[PDB]
RNA sequence: GAGAACAGAAAUCUCCAGUAGAACAAAAGGGUAAAAGCCCCCUUGAUUUUGAUUUUCAGUGUGAAUACAAACCAUGAAAGU
RNA sequence: AAGCUCGUAUCAGUUUUAUGAGGUAAAGCGAAUGAUUAGAGGUUCCGGGGUCGAAAUGACCUUGACCUAUUCUCAAACUUUAAAUAUGUAAGAAGUCCUUGUUACUUAAUUGAACGUGGACAUUUGAAUGAAGAGCUUUUAGUGGGCCAUUUUUGGUAAGC
RNA sequence: GGUUGCGGCCAUAUCUACCAGAAAGCACCGUUUCCCGUCCGAUCAACUGUAGUUAAGCUGGUAAGAGCCUGACCGAGUAGUGUAGUGGGUGACCAUACGCGAAACUCAGGUGCUGCAAUCU
């Protein structure tokens, strides 16, 4: 019974896991910067493996949080790249979803070999109204089970919009 | 050479020879270690109560 | 090499287990504690005969294993591999120390030497379940294991059904009603407490208010 | 012009420079897909 | 409630619950301790906080002292009260904060007796000032600002109540660097700006900024302000209007009897459901044993 | 060798009274103390400043000084064969008003009451405590109380 | 735990569960969740003056520590610390 | 040893009552942590095996570890609980209560705090038992190798250790 | 009685799953000119109270629910323990006398109470 169980997108976060520092990242962040409009966030390495040739705190990734209408733009702008179809995996049982795309030039943006080509992780986190309880300061509460985003209810929301299809099993 | 190390053997008997005896409570006990700001005022408070009764 | 058992008969020290501190301890000389048809069901073996200590002593893991094999052997050899369920009910967690002899008794803290189980008076050592047709045989098994042990211990027939904590009539009342439900070695029981719906998928045979 | 330098910071108490417990070669797979 | 997540009897047995008012995310006890507690050499003289909270668009300002059996309210003043005083809309604006500030900033002092004494600042030019003590006379009422779980950002309205509480006459120790118009770099304050916020100059100027660039969001936002024919100008005078109005009478008159209390006790208990008897539960589950297991 | 630090052996003494950890509830800072109050000493392991030494745990004494965070408590410590006067500067969180006198104060008001009502009518005062006296004669009836004759029980095994 | 190009057990991103199972130089034991832990901002109270107190004790000393007094400061809207 | 000030005054290796503190004994482990026997049921795109397999994020067997509800057994340096014996304080005249001075402290405040004046209630004046009384000061000897028994208890196979 | 702001005790208050909530209040909720903060007006700041919903919050009820709290001659006068004997026993250990006396278990009952202020069919 929903007058108010009306699923929004809360953030979309792009993320390019450039497994090194320096030029390749400061350009892959430029990529999100002329995809987001926002200044993106460098992510430091957590620990050191040296199979991946990295060091703890090395600035080896960039990501960016985009919200509201601007998120629908980039979401659909990349949902095209995947033909409006992703899989029955790929949905968290907690309701959210995301996808990956190599060759980031299929999002409108031009090629400019002063950067090269990058892949992106797309993650779409969704929620109904009144997600404030979980993230506001005063009286931080947790939402009723009646109201939390589930998987079955969010693939149906994904089918209903976009004329997507769900996938095998 | 190894001698005995320690004991409290017989030390209660000695303590009780001249007993263990109570701490001799005093009306008007000492003011040792009482807030000086309070003492400074309490001094003038009582020179006041004293000079009063003349 | 192994010191004679009289040097550790009595519970002279406080429990010295394997620990973050003790930690150098040899392996127990008894490592298997269930024997025979341990997979059997509770109905399979109503009768239960205990070997119970009458002393406050320590039983060496060396003597524990040595006595389980002596008993379990005699049992199978005259009853069959799956004719009985033998459970030894004392695990030897107490580490015995030893002082390895140009010095004296300066700094004389022992190194671990062996293990032992600390048994009270009335403490059960061997518990074994079979069906009453056996009892003569299995009793005679415990009697022979007894000879492996320091200190008087006595056999006794349980008033209980096998390894259950209920006497036989109280058990039959419980099962010929339908409150018992088999489990691998053991059984579960019908609680009057907890969720009623989740109480009825398990033990459905009951609630006919009849057999 | 390279974009402004904003760096995420982590809430993890762990400060040692060591792989976490699950990061162990035990949990790989013998003949995982390995595109040929 | 994913199967991989349900909590053990062991988890719940050994679990320590926080204080109720912390479970309700309502009290900063770490803050409450250091607000409430008093210097032990003063021995009842209570630590009066000026609690300032914010409903979704209504402003609460009580002055509370604490007691082992429960905090006791000396005076209260609500930002829904300003209708009484000349104010009708948006009673959450910074200038309603200042208003209710002023309101309890005078309400108590008459309830106390320092009303003719300690009138506060009246000619409100928006200066930074504290209500200084009088030569050879009682020291001003001293209370401290319990802002609860508000996050003290520069120029927020919790400090608007502060400015009015301070300006009414209460002695509330406070600095200036989180009063709107504090300059980030030069450690100084613009009073021309703060007097604005005390009165409205940021919402008045919002009105004169929407009346000729967007009449389609001025349409509904500020709906009321058109519906009573008063434009921006003109706003400084609905607030100085009230400043006079409360300094003249603070008196708290309360609401009219209006279906007296026992009637409410009746017409809400219709909706308060009371627990079931043990025999009911015993039969309620004795229904179920027949209705489910007894072969339908 | 041996170790005798200021908090040696306090492991469980300063332990935290389980499922009651956390910030101390606020009543203990709302309690007030005047010179001469008889207070108990129990340390609060959460509050390391101003805490009593272990010896004064479980001990009771009298307030001789009051300051902003702390009371000063006077304690009679027995060293050798004689008592010495020890003066502890303790934090309010380790201090508890004592019910050790509460009978005596409850009983002095009750005494003067019975004394008021004793000089009020013929003077029958009778207000000193006496210990439990032995029972008085009584008559045990057997109406519906005829006795169960009990015998000792034989030896069973039960295991 | 469930999820996202390369990406693999381990790189980075998101949500959910999470009474502390972490972290707080070190030994261990206490203690700590809008913190005592993590990130950030401002700092030098690790300062000045001479006393009292607790532990060890002879109720000496030293080490260490506690609660006030008198200064001059730090921080915070603030009470405070 | 010398005494000295006092004397029904206070006094006590005791009980009683009122109120505290404690983590040992026991107990506990289908409570935390750490051990430990046994099955039963689960669970993987996610350990290795292994029939059908071109493969599969594939079905299926297998042994594994994890989860669930059970099961045998344990702890000086584990524990929710938790004794006995020991242990702090209180049981009046230095009491209780009221009236309203002093101050430079403290309060919004003659508010409080502390110390005071005047006043009201006598030995059932506030439990038991005892008391060849109680308290106080000075100076000095010898000693500063100890050993034994019940109980508790460490090391040691043990010892008249 | 409901509700809010501030509370005291800090699970009889927490956990799991359902269900109901009038009025008012809280809430979710709209906006980005201004102070303020962010990678993101999500949080934080401000503005509106207008445009919107009881969906969630929050309140209450249900459950042979988990946990928790209480009670009982439930277990148990058991375990342990102070005191005694030129008591038993080779010993290990054990019984008796005068006292004190648990924990588990088991059954039964219970599921927040309450202070100040304001407000409500
Ligand atoms: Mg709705
Ligand atoms: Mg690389
Ligand atoms: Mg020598
Ligand atoms: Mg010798
Ligand atoms: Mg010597
Ligand atoms: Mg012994
Ligand atoms: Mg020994
Ligand atoms: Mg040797
Ligand atoms: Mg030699
Ligand atoms: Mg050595
Ligand atoms: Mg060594
Ligand atoms: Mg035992
Ligand atoms: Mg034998
Ligand atoms: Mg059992
Ligand atoms: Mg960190
Ligand atoms: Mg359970
Ligand atoms: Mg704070
Ligand atoms: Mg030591
Ligand atoms: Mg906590
Ligand atoms: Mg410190
Ligand atoms: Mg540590
Ligand atoms: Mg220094
Ligand atoms: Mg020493
Ligand atoms: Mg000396
Ligand atoms: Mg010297
Ligand atoms: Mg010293
Ligand atoms: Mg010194
Ligand atoms: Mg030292
Ligand atoms: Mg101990
Ligand atoms: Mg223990
Ligand atoms: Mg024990
Ligand atoms: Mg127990
Ligand atoms: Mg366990
Ligand atoms: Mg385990
Ligand atoms: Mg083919
Ligand atoms: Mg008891
Ligand atoms: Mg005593
Ligand atoms: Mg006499
Ligand atoms: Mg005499
Ligand atoms: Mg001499
Ligand atoms: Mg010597
Ligand atoms: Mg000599
Ligand atoms: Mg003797
Ligand atoms: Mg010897
Ligand atoms: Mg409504
Ligand atoms: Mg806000
Ligand atoms: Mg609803
Ligand atoms: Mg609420
Ligand atoms: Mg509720
Ligand atoms: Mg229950
Ligand atoms: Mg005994
Ligand atoms: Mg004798
Ligand atoms: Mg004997
Ligand atoms: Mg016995």
């Amino acid at each position: 019974q929903n007058p108010m169980r009306d699923l929004k997108i809360e953030k979309l976060v792009l993320n390019i896991s450039v497994g090194e520092s320096g030029d390749r990242l400061t350009r892959a962040s430029k990529v999100l910067e002329q995809l987001s409009g926002q200044t993106p966030v460098q992510s430091k390495a957590r620990y050191t493996v040296r199979t991946f040739g990295i060091r703890r705190n090395e600035k080896i990734a960039v990501h960016v949080t985009v919200r509201g209408p601007k998120a629908e733009e980039i979401l659909e702008r990349g949902l095209k790249v995947k033909e409006y179809q992703l899989r029955d995996r790929n949905f968290s049982a907690t309701g959210n979803f995301g996808f990956g795309i190599d060759e980031h030039i299929d999002l409108g943006i031009k090629y400019d070999p002063s950067i090269g080509i990058f892949g992106m992780d797309f993650y779409v986190v969704m929620n109904r109204p009144g997600a404030r309880v979980t993230r506001r300061k005063r009286c931080k509460g947790t939402v009723g089970n009646s109201h939390k985003t589930t998987k079955e209810d969010t693939v149906s929301w994904f089918k209903q919009k976009y004329d997507a299809d769900v996938l095998d099993k | 050479a190894k001698s005995k190390n320690h004991t409290a053997h017989n030390q209660t008997r000695k303590a009780h020879r001249n007993g263990i005896k109570k701490p001799k409570t005093y009306k008007y006990p000492s003011l040792k270690g009482v807030d000086p700001k309070f003492r400074r005022n309490h001094k003038h408070a009582l020179h006041g109560t004293a000079k009063a009764l003349a | 090499a192994r010191r004679p058992a009289r040097c550790y008969r009595y519970q002279k020290n406080k429990p010295y287990p394997k620990s973050r501190y003790n930690r150098a301890v040899p392996d127990s000389k008894i490592r298997i504690y269930d024997l025979g048809k341990k997979k059997a069901t509770v109905d399979e073996f109503p009768l239960c005969v205990h070997l119970v200590s009458n002393e406050l002593e320590q039983l060496s893991s060396e003597a524990l294993e040595a006595a389980r094999i002596c008993a379990n052997k005699y049992m199978t050899t005259v009853s069959g591999r799956d004719a009985f369920h033998l459970r030894v009910r004392v695990h030897p967690f107490h580490v015995l120390r030893i002082n390895k002899m140009q010095q004296g008794m300066r700094g004389a803290w022992g190194k671990p030497h062996g293990l032992a189980a600390r048994v009270d008076i009335g403490q059960i050592i061997f518990s074994v379940r079979t069906k009453d047709s056996n009892k003569d045989v299995v009793v005679e098994g415990l009697r022979r294991a007894r000879y492996k042990f320091p200190g008087q211990q006595k056999i006794i027939l349980s008033k209980k059904w096998g390894f259950t904590n209920l006497d036989r009539p109280e058990y039959l009342k419980k099962r010929e009603a339908g409150e018992v439900k088999d489990d691998g070695a053991f059984v579960k029981f019908l609680s009057k407490k907890g969720s009623l719906e989740n109480n009825i998928r398990e033990f459905p045979e009951y609630f006919a208010a009849q057999a | 012009l390279p974009p402004k330098e904003i760096v995420k910071s982590n809430t993890s108490s762990k400060k040692a420079d060591v792989p976490p417990p699950s990061a162990d070669p035990s949990k790989a797979r013998k003949n995982r897909p390995r595109p040929s | 409630a994913f199967q991989k997540d349900a909590k053990s009897s062991a988890y719940s047995s050994r679990f320590q619950t926080p204080f109720r008012r912390r479970r309700e995310g309502k009290t900063d006890y770490y803050q409450r301790k250091r607000l409430v507690t008093q210097h032990k050499a003063k021995y009842n003289t209570p630590k009066y906080r000026l609690v300032v909270r914010f409903t979704n668009k209504d402003i609460i300002c009580q002055i509370i002292s604490s007691t082992i059996t429960g905090d006791v309210v000396l005076a209260a003043a609500y930002s829904h009260e300003l209708p009484r005083y000349g104010i009708t809309h948006g009673l959450t604006n910074w200038a309603a904060a200042y208003a209710t500030g002023l309101l309890i900033a005078r309400r108590t002092l008459q309830k106390l007796g320092l009303d003719e004494t300690y009138k506060g600042v009246e000619e409100v030019e928006g200066e930074y000032e504290l209500t200084e003590a009088v030569e050879d006379g009682p020291r001003p009422f001293k209370v401290f600002l319990d802002i609860g779980l508000q996050r003290t950002t520069t120029g927020a309205r919790v400090f608007g109540a502060l400015k009015g509480a301070s300006d009414g006459g209460l002695y509330v120790p406070h600095s200036e660097n989180r009063f709107p118009g504090w300059d980030f770099e030069t450690e100084e304050i613009d009073p021309e700006l703060l007097r604005s916020y005390i009165f409205g100059g940021h919402v008045s100027q919002y009105m004169e900024e929407l009346a000729d660039d967007d009449e389609e969001r001025f349409s509904e936002l500020f709906k009321g302000y058109l519906a009573d024919d008063i434009d921006a100008d003109s706003l400084e005078d609905i607030y100085t209007s009230a400043h006079e109005a409360i300094r003249a009478d603070p008196a708290f008159k309360p609401t009219e009897k209006k279906f007296t209390k026992e009637q409410y006790a009746a017409e809400s208990k219709k909706y308060r459901q009371t627990k079931l008897s043990k025999e009911e539960r015993a039969a309620r589950v004795a229904a179920k044993i027949a209705a489910l297991a007894g072969q339908q | 060798g041996k170790s005798h630090g200021y908090r040696s052996r306090t492991r469980y003494m300063f332990q935290r009274d389980f499922r009651k950890h956390g910030a101390v509830h606020l009543s203990t800072y709302l309690k007030v103390y005047k010179v001469g109050d008889i207070v108990d000493i129990k340390a609060n392991g959460s509050i390391q400043k101003g805490m009593p030494h272990k010896f004064y745990q479980g001990k009771t004494g009298v307030v001789y000084n009051v300051t902003k965070s702390s009371v000063g408590v006077i304690i009679n410590k027995m060293v050798g064969n004689r008592y010495l006067e020890k003066r502890l500067n303790l934090r309010v969180e380790h201090i508890k008003h004592s019910k050790c006198r509460q009978e005596f104060l409850e009983r002095v008001k009750a005494n003067a009451a019975k004394r008021a009502e004793a000089k009020a009518q013929g003077v029958a005062v009778q207000l000193k405590r006496q210990p439990a006296q032995p029972r008085e004669s009584r008559i045990v009836s057997t109406e519906g109380n005829v006795p169960q004759t009990l015998a000792p029980v034989p030896y069973e095994t039960f295991i």
